[PDB]
């Protein structure tokens, strides 16, 4: 019952610092907000061809019009799902309205905040990156372990995310349509991404006015065609 | 919960928590109170102000009733939760006497707490010490120091903070039948005991005075001026 | 429980202090500058940024600077993280005092109430203290105007003027000089801030984005509180670039 | 510290050289040494099958009731091999300053980049610390057998002299094939961890860093 | 340190047991005695400056109106448990209306001195052991009675006995003055012999606080004016 | 940096060939060796268990020729060239195991203790071993400036029998060091090839990167 | 205390005047002498390993070695006067030394960890003056040795070792001594803002 | 043991007495050779820039040293002679203030153990001064015994030139090693005397 | 084990009466001696100003005449000496009368262990510096004996025997110091046990209920 996050010599947090540099070396994940609709394009990339790609998604709605990627642990990504969910549930409940993306970023960064403070407990190592659609105004947070969320037009995260970050910054600026949105998207993926890609080896989702959903592998096999 | 034992003997009986907490007394600020006959003069000597930090929110010397006040010496972050918690119990015991609460019944109320808190499981010891300094029934005066191990003591003159020690030197061979007969004695003999821990300042210095039922009063600092201005 | 697994925050130094609570005020040492300013016509709190991306968002409000009630607010510097629970808690603290009193909350009382609850945590619990130093500005019907400081070790302060975070005693040696008690009125207070802000900042180049300020004050019996547009910041880098170098 | 703009350029220049040197010492003077060293240990010097050959007689006589001179060809292979030895010493010098300038400053935080850069530091001590050892045995060499032989000519009376230095000759031979084979096993070894490690060795953190630590 | 409250020795003794006792050795020296007359007891007052009021130190403390008690070590413990031997006392006399014997005393504080531990304790449980060493005199209907305990809270009947830091010199030296009917008059003038010699001080009459109890008087504390006559008989 | 691609051959064919360094050591040099020097300290020539008769007296007055020991020179056969091979193949197990230490770690790196710890073990035994190469060196050099300081003192004759206790020493270092060298190919076969496992596994290579 | 308070402003030669001088010798002689050496090592007197080039004629079966103060005269007070500067750092951190007590050790033991390398470069400094005063007492007594020696071509032969280490060495101390103007520069301002400022002073009352 | 109003007075004023002292020499003596041994290292003879003007050559009896050198290592003595001295007074009434023996409370004695291991240290490198001193006259000795021994090799008359050279660099550097002596160590001092000159004992009076 | 009746008591009388002989030390002679070296550091052969006098100039041109020591120095250690000598004697009695004091060993009871240790390290530390007064007196006849022979040895150059005089004003600035800390050594040991008595006479509280 003991706090197992305690201040260094030097003032920073042991054991969040181990937590960002677990989430820098997850699977590589980027996202683009442009024009009425925000990409996300993520790495799901099996060992074998005996995995089933229908069973296991790693891009994965919160509502309607809310989505959600990762880069980092597995385990602690779906107790993040779980409880950012009912979060969105004891929203529902109260509110009676689709949660905005502030929000639901916010509580649920309180929650990584818990564990860094209650005892006998791990802080969470996963950093989550949201995306959301209230208003008319597309949304796209960036949120790490230590709590605190931020905004961005576009980002990398994951292995090798410094470089994307970097090619985002060169090559994407305003004035991209949804369809440029793919496109950018898809290049910055090629660069962090090695070997052959397919519809399977990525897993790519938008949200748009009519809500946050999930590519089918057939238009994804349409977009490899390096058309859009 | 956090439940363990914090305060834990050495092989000499001697508690190095409660020492290290003493020392923390130490390097508080330097406080001194003295009984006169019908009054009590508290005193504190705060120097930090390039007029900056406001004046309202420094004042070390508290009052926890009408006929009963104090000052403290130590963690400013301890002093308001001991303060908080004396006045807390000190209207409670009105409530349980329609007399009001004697010195020495809320000096009980209060090294008692520094008893528990410094035994207690998890908790931690306080690094405060403190004169609680008011009027009996029938006027008669009363000074007492608390201590961070709990125990208390009456004294007829008390000095706290750094060089508490040395103000002691001057009040135990100057304190004398003589000693606080009248009222200018008593406001010079409190005022004479802090010019030697005077480092170069005329105002800085604190001051504050309760006679008989009348509640505390504090000296505005041009009667310092006045009453440092008469010394030889 | 296993034993060797506890720190023991709880240890007194042989000086007589706690190491949690020095190391947190050194981690706050390093964070950006934040400072403010109590004026006769009102009080004004500016802070820089240190965060600078080309594709940062930043299409909120502050990024340091919170809203405590509508009669108060607040800035910060220390870890973001412990800043979110205590502007929680801060808020929590002002609404309860709203269900008992249903009055506005006296700038003394909200401080002294999230400091006892500072200290509670270097007491016991075992948990880690916080972070975050915080500066309060408001206006109250007893003291009227007020600008208040903390500490991480819970103890607090009122003050006419200070600063926070990064180049906080070049800014206090400042304060020692130029600003006058009893005269100057927040106009002059504006002019002033930003002459502090920009000798103490050793990064050229303020920008209306680089930096942040906002103003509080109270008119027709409302408190105003509100955040200068880029353009209005930029207006007032035309005034000062003119009064800096010509 | 006042800014000095020529003086401070020059530093840095100074470290453009180290960056050319370590990139030489890992891509060309480790593979090159390498395949140099094995045709080293290939010659037939060091791969004599009699080394009686490489024996340079020293007879000093015991009275019963002179041709004493330096062997060419071990010391020639120790000539070579003392430069050998003297040049990855200052290449390792290089790389050790060059490492001082990718190593930052004091700072608890992050440190276990610094760790690795301090565990291949041991790893450059250890070897300059063998390689140091190398050539002071290999100066001891000289020095104890040209002394074994001048005390040999100094004392013509035990038959041990004479065999003392015929032994030093072996055992210097013997000791050109093991040292060489340590360093060569050094050059391909140490390569090898170095690129493993070269990613906090070059950067230990990134270039700029840190969100709101 | 990397052990528990609870943990033994390797001899099979509690290490914060043992260095309770050994804290008593910092403690104010009191010598209670047992006699047919009565039981007397002795402290001082330990003035190390005259600024102190010598009526705010009160180390013989009344348990009843014929039980009398005497105190040492450390006095944040003490206070705790002379109020708590008080409510258990009145507890006896609201159950079953007659005064406690004094071996009842001794036996309900000793009850709660090696109470404590923590784990599997309430938030009225104590950490650390009790470093007061108490003496508990008194009259019963088996006549004046001597009692005293330790922090591991035995409990021995005793016809003499000393506390404090002189404890060493002074309860050999109560072997010597103690024989067979000596009253309790004598016993008060071998009292301040023994305190006296002990003592680092001068033998004063205000120095020294002196209570006796009879089987025909109410325990009583000796005021200035007859602490005068006592130290007149030396 | 940048590398030539016959660069990483170089390192390639070295890992190739000090990979069978490695194997030809531990699966011929280390089981066939333990009974050579088993049989050499039980052959004869090591087997003697006179001293006397083995130490080399020499007279101490044209002076007569004053030889070494005929034995312990010759002994020297059956130890120097074990003492140098087993040197020689001992650095190429360190430099083997030493290059299958990967990518140092701060953390998960048991089985590159349990290397580290073999190392030590190994350059334990090449220590000895080297003790041994300065025993056969050092006894030429002693006996030298013993011999001569007994034969420049005509005056004390037991100077002999100090040079005698350099032959007990010599024939003594000579059992003992084809016992040690023995012991050595013992203790090495035993922990190499037991720890092998490990040694060539330091990593499982299951990192979810 | 019971002090004289007479000659308060004395310790502003050594807290002031010494203080900005050795500040002087950190951001000027320093990086000015690294750029010397980076390109005194590279001159072709020390760049030529060959051993009978680069030494003196040796007449033995009596002359000295006068082609090793060529380099020496170089050498000699380039290794001295970093060793005096060494000195000056160290006094220069000694007055950047906080009052003695228990915490803030954080920038205490940079500081340490600053002065032990400045005393590392300052004792293989002092070990390379060493050698260089063994060169003139080795070469005069290796041929006053060496003499001795005819018929033995062996020994002469092999007297070479230190004559050729002479200059082996000579070049591994220019090189050294650059890489020691390198680290003293790089570590000292790297840690600088913690070496000057070990101490903040935030503590309030 | 009783009390003996002769010998224990006498231990209590030899032990005041070093009070006085120290206060005496933190206030007096030390800044007088603070600066007294700063001029000396600023002398010229200490300054100087040539060092051939200070080689001095064999005559290859006519055999002599550098006279300016001599004095400057004759000079060099008393004033480390001077140094000891004063420092044992400190080093003595530091371990004649040593409180009485406690596990806890070791601030005081880190205070203590630090500075006397820095003094006692010193004194060593002190006395290694001075066998430098004595071993600089037996090294030029020696090197002449050589040079006269084989008066053929140039290099023995550069050895005494590098002598000459080795002698007074180490000179100028042993002066501004004493120097810190009496300075860096009077700012430690000074920065541990003013509440610290008994950092254990005449504290634990609190009450 | 057996333990002899009439042998244990011995034991004990003598435990008893070297107690009471190292009181009479600890006591008496203690402090008294601290007076006497004050009266011999303020001695006027240890107060000369000027050390050029107080050389002892050999004559060095074999027939060369007599070379004796310093009578200065020889003349101060003559008082030194069997004070030196002395302390060193009363350093191990002050050491024994600490062993007497060791308490039945035990877990408990081990705070007057952890300063009686102290102590008698201390004393022991400073045993170490009187004994090396002693290496440095015999160290004097060693330096003065190896520079004299040498400087008599050598007559080619006229420096280094005349230099060899350093050392006489070196061992008298070396004497004044040891006379200043063999007095200081009568004062610290002193002051640290008169202070201490009260935990070192009584280490052991001998409560066992």
């Amino acid at each position: 019952s003991f706090s197992l996050t305690t201040f260094s010599p030097s003032g920073k947090l042991v054991q969040i610092e181990y937590a960002l540099a677990a989430v820098a070396g997850g699977a590589p994940s980027v996202g683009i907000k442009a024009a009425n609709g925000v990409v996300l394009a993520t790495e799901k990339k099996q060992k074998s061809i005996l995995y089933d790609e229908r069973s296991v998604h790693k891009v994965e709605p919160i509502t309607k019009h809310i989505g959600l990627v990762y880069s980092g642990m597995g385990p602690d990504y779906r107790v993040l799902v779980h409880r950012a969910r009912k979060l969105a549930q004891q929203y529902y409940l109260v509110y009676q309205e689709p949660i905005p993306t502030a929000q639901l970023v916010q509580r649920v960064a309180s929650v990584m905040q818990e564990y860094t403070q209650s005892g006998g407990v791990r802080p969470f190592g996963v950093s989550l990156l949201i995306c959301g659609w209230n208003e008319g105004r597309p949304y796209l947070f960036q949120s790490d372990p230590s709590g605190a969320y931020f905004a961005w037009k576009a980002t990398a995260m994951g292995k090798n995310y410094v470089n994307g970050k970097t090619f985002l910054e060169k090559r994407y600026n305003e004035d991209l349509e949804l369809e440029d949105a793919i496109h950018t998207a898809i290049l910055t993926l090629k660069e962090s991404f090695e070997g052959q890609m397919t519809e399977d080896n990525i897993e790519v989702g938008i949200c748009n006015e009519a809500g946050f959903r999930r590519l089918t592998p057939t238009e994804v096999k349409d977009y490899l065609a390096a058309i859009a | 919960s956090y439940d363990r034992a914090i305060t834990v003997f050495s092989p000499d009986g001697h508690l190095f928590q409660v020492e290290y907490a003493q020392e923390a007394v130490k390097k508080g600020s330097t406080a001194v109170g003295v009984r006169g006959k019908d009054i009590v003069v508290l005193g504190v000597e705060k120097k930090s102000v390039a007029k900056l930090q406001d004046e309202r929110t420094v004042r070390k010397i508290c009052a926890l009733d009408d006929n009963v006040c104090m000052a403290f010496a130590g963690l400013t972050a301890d002093a308001r939760i001991v303060i908080n918690r004396a006045r807390v119990e000190c209207q409670s015991h009105r409530l349980t006497v329609e007399d009001p609460v004697t010195v020495e019944y809320i000096t009980r109320y209060i090294a008692s707490l520094k008893q528990r808190y410094t035994q207690s499981n998890g908790r931690r010891p306080f690094g405060i010490s403190a004169l609680i300094v008011g009027f009996d029934f029938d006027g008669t005066p009363r000074l007492y120091q608390t201590d961070p191990s709990g125990t208390y003591h009456a004294w007829k003159a008390n000095a706290i903070g750094r060089g508490a020690k040395s103000v002691r030197e001057f009040l135990e061979k100057n304190y004398t039948d003589e000693a606080i007969e009248t009222d200018d004695l008593t406001i010079k003999l409190v005022i004479k005991a802090l010019l030697e821990v005077v480092q170069s300042g005329g105002k800085n210095i604190e001051l504050a005075v309760m006679r008989r039922d009348q509640p505390l009063k504090i000296l505005n600092p041009e009667e310092i001026e006045k009453y440092v201005a008469e010394i030889e | 429980m296993s034993r060797r697994y506890d720190s023991r925050t709880t240890i007194f130094s042989p000086e007589g202090r706690l190491y949690q609570v020095e190391y947190a005020m050194e981690a706050i040492g390093h964070a950006g500058t934040c400072l403010g300013i109590l004026a006769n016509d009102g009080v004004l709190l500016a802070a820089e940024r240190r965060n600078i991306h080309k594709l940062l968002d930043e299409v909120f409000f502050s990024e340091k600077i919170y809203k405590l009630n509508e009669d108060m607010a607040c800035s910060v510097a220390g870890i973001t993280s412990d800043a979110n629970v205590l502007t929680n808690e801060l808020r929590l603290i002002a609404q309860r005092y709203l269900l008992q009193y249903q009055e506005p909350i006296p700038c003394e009382q909200l401080v002294t109430a999230l400091c006892d609850i500072k200290q509670a945590y270097t007491q016991f619990g075992g948990k880690r203290p916080f972070g975050v130093s915080l500066l309060y500005i408001g206006w109250d019907k007893h003291y009227g105007f007020q600008l208040y400081q903390s500490d991480p070790s819970g103890n607090y302060g009122g003050w006419k003027a200070t600063c926070i975070g990064n180049n906080s005693a070049a800014a206090v040696s400042m304060l020692k000089q130029d600003y006058k008690e009893g005269e100057m009125t927040l106009k002059s207070a504006l002019a002033l801030a930003i002459k502090v802000l920009n000798k103490t900042m050793d990064v050229s180049k303020l920008s209306a984005e680089k930096v942040e300020i906002a103003t509080l004050t109270r008119e027709n019996g409302k408190t105003v509180i509100r955040v200068l547009k880029q353009k209005e910041v930029e207006q007032l880098i035309k005034k000062h670039e003119e009064e800096e170098a010509k | 510290l006042r800014v000095q703009p020529e003086a401070q350029a020059k530093v840095d220049v100074f470290r453009e050289d180290l960056c050319t040197k370590t990139e030489n010492l890992l891509g060309s003077y480790f593979p090159k040494k390498i395949s140099e060293l094995d045709a080293f240990l290939k010659e037939p010097a060091l791969n004599e099958a009699n080394l009686s050959n490489l024996k340079a007689p020293l007879d000093i006589p015991v009275p019963d009731p002179g041709p004493v001179n330096c062997n060419e060809k071990i010391v020639v292979l120790l000539q070579r091999l003392k430069p050998e030895i003297k040049d990855v010493i200052e290449q390792l010098n290089l790389v050790t300053t060059w490492l001082q300038l990718q190593i930052p400053r004091i700072e608890d935080g992050n440190n276990f980049g610094v760790a690795v850069q301090e565990k291949v530091f041991e790893l450059m001590t250890s070897l300059h610390t063998k390689l140091e050892g190398f050539h002071t045995q290999i100066s001891k060499y000289f020095s104890e057998r040209g002394d074994a032989v001048t005390k040999a000519a100094k004392q013509p009376h035990v038959g041990d002299y004479r065999q003392l230095v015929h032994e030093l000759d072996e055992a210097e031979y013997r000791d050109i094939r093991l040292m060489v084979m340590e360093i060569r096993n050094a050059y391909a070894v140490l390569y090898d961890i170095i690129l493993k490690n070269f990613e906090k060795l070059k950067k230990p953190r990134g270039e700029t860093k840190g969100m709101i630590y | 340190y990397d052990r528990g409250v609870n943990t033994f020795s390797p001899e099979g003794r509690l290490f914060q047991v043992e260095y309770a006792i050994e804290a008593i050795k910092l403690g104010s020296t009191a010598i209670g005695i047992q006699t047919s007359e009565g039981v007397c007891l002795a402290v001082e007052k330990r003035i190390t400056s005259p600024l102190m009021e010598p009526s705010s130190i009160e180390k013989i403390v009344e348990i009843d109106a014929h039980i009398g008690c005497a105190m040492s070590g450390l006095i944040a413990d003490a206070k705790t448990l002379i109020d708590k031997a008080r409510v258990e006392t009145q507890n006896h006399w609201f159950t079953y209306n007659e005064t406690m014997t004094v071996e009842s005393v001794t036996q309900a504080v000793s009850n709660l001195a090696l109470q404590f531990g923590e784990e599997d304790a309430d938030p009225g449980a104590m950490s650390r052991p009790f470093g007061v060493a108490l003496l508990f005199g008194g009259v019963d209907e088996k006549g004046p009675q001597l009692f005293h305990m330790d922090p591991s809270g035995t409990f021995v009947q005793c016809d003499a006995r000393a506390i404090g830091s002189a404890s060493e010199g002074a309860q050999s030296s109560l072997q010597e003055v103690y024989h067979k009917s000596m009253t309790l008059k004598e016993a008060i003038k071998s009292s301040l012999i023994i305190l006296k010699q002990v003592m680092e001080e001068k033998l004063n009459a205000t120095n020294i606080e002196l209570a006796t109890v009879q089987p025909g008087q109410n325990f009583h504390m000796f005021t200035k004016e007859e602490l005068e006559e006592v130290i007149k008989d030396i | 940096v940048r590398l030539s691609g016959e660069a990483r051959k170089q390192v390639e064919v070295f890992r190739q060939n000090l990979f069978q360094e490695a194997e030809e050591f531990l699966y011929r040099f280390l089981p066939q060796k333990i009974i050579y020097l088993n049989q050499l300290l039980q052959e004869d020539s090591l087997n003697v268990a006179d001293l006397t008769s083995l130490r080399a007296p020499l007279d101490i007055p044209k002076c007569g020729f004053l030889p070494g020991n005929e034995k312990v020179l010759s002994l020297l056969a059956l130890v120097k060239p074990e003492v140098w091979t087993l040197k020689e193949k001992c650095i190429l197990v360190i430099t083997w195991i030493q290059h299958l230490i990967p990518k140092i770690e701060d953390g998960n790196d048991f089985g590159v203790a349990i290397q580290e710890k073999v190392l030590e073990r190994v350059n334990a035994v090449k220590t000895k071993v080297e003790a041994f190469q300065t025993t056969i060196s050092k006894y030429f050099s002693e006996r030298g400036d013993a011999v001569a300081k007994a034969s420049k003192e005509t005056h004390v004759m037991d100077y002999r029998a100090l040079v005698h206790e350099r032959d007990e020493a010599a024939y003594g270092e000579l059992r003992a060091m084809v016992l040690d060298l023995r012991a050595f190919y013992a203790e090495l076969y035993h922990i190499i090839s037991s720890n092998l496992e490990k040694i060539v596994n330091p990593k499982g290579e299951e990192k979810p990167s």
